[PDB]
């Protein structure tokens, strides 16, 4: 039964954890908006071998995930859960957090994402050979940009994305339910203070984030089967642990 | 596992 002071402390603790574990400054991301990949640079990315592009993307994705792990470690209550349940929440939720965090690096006006120094459209990622997944991800980020999240809101939202009591294989499900509820309290508390509770009904259905993650695992299966050596030799071992079957 | 290692 967390008091109003406990809830207010949980809000500040969540927003601090988030500020400290972002790979990119929001000030830089908006500064680089005019910096967009040229028609020649896009063609270069499109003419990369599949293995090279996958390798690059898997590296950058793993990097972002390392920041998500750090976010989890500083998240109030996460380290209080048992070891097994930390693993489960992170394994299922790491990619989900990154997909949400992506909207900070996403420009709605020209439908571009900040990638390897500049902004580019989903056309950049054609050498991956999974255009349905890429465009799905760009659609998801575009829907989040319509919500006009502030940093504090993303912080509180991504915390709820991570702490999800419905993940299969939780050893102490009830302890997870209690922390999830408190973070919901923290979320609703901050929103109501800012007159922003109207976004709650506009939040993506939880099955959409699972679907994107399922889609990623499947596209890795297609790639790993065609290129098993590349994944074994070059891919970050964390990426293989989290996403490979 | 690697997740275990990163969490201590
Ligand atoms: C084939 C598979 C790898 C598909 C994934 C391809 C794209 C969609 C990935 C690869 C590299 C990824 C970025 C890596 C790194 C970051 C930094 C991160 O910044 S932070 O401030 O939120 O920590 C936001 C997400 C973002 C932009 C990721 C978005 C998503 C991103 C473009």
């Amino acid at each position: 039964y967390a008091s109003l002071t406990e809830i207010e402390h949980l809000v500040q603790s969540v927003c601090k954890s988030y500020r400290e574990t972002c790979q990119l400054r929001l000030e830089d991301l908006l500064r680089q908006r005019s910096n967009i990949f040229s028609r020649e640079e896009v063609t270069g990315y499109q003419r990369k071998s599949m293995w090279e592009m996958w390798e690059r993307c898997a590296h950058h994705l793993t990097e972002a995930i390392q920041y998500v792990v750090e976010f989890a470690k500083r998240l109030s209550g996460f380290m209080e859960l048992c070891q097994n349940d930390q693993i489960v929440l992170l394994k299922a939720g790491a990619m989900e957090v990154v997909l949400v965090r992506m909207c900070r690096a996403y420009n709605a006006d020209n439908r571009t994402v900040f990638f390897e120094g500049k902004y580019g459209g989903m056309e950049l990622f054609r050498a991956l050979g999974c255009s349905e997944l890429i465009s799905s991800i760009f659609d998801f980020s575009h829907s989040l940009s319509a919500l006009h999240f502030s940093e504090d809101e993303i912080a509180l939202y991504t915390a709820l994305v991570l702490i999800n009591a419905h993940r299969p294989g939780l050893q102490e499900k009830r302890k997870v339910e209690q922390l999830q509820y408190n973070l919901e309290l923290a979320f609703h508390h901050h929103l109501s203070k800012t007159h922003r509770q109207s976004i709650l009904a506009k939040l993506p259905p939880k099955g959409k984030l699972r679907s994107l993650c399922s889609q990623h695992v499947e596209r890795l299966q297609i790639f790993q089967h065609l290129h098993p050596i590349v994944v074994q030799a070059a891919f970050p071992p964390l990426y293989k642990e989290l996403f490979s079957t | 596992t690697l997740l275990q290692l990163l969490l201590g």
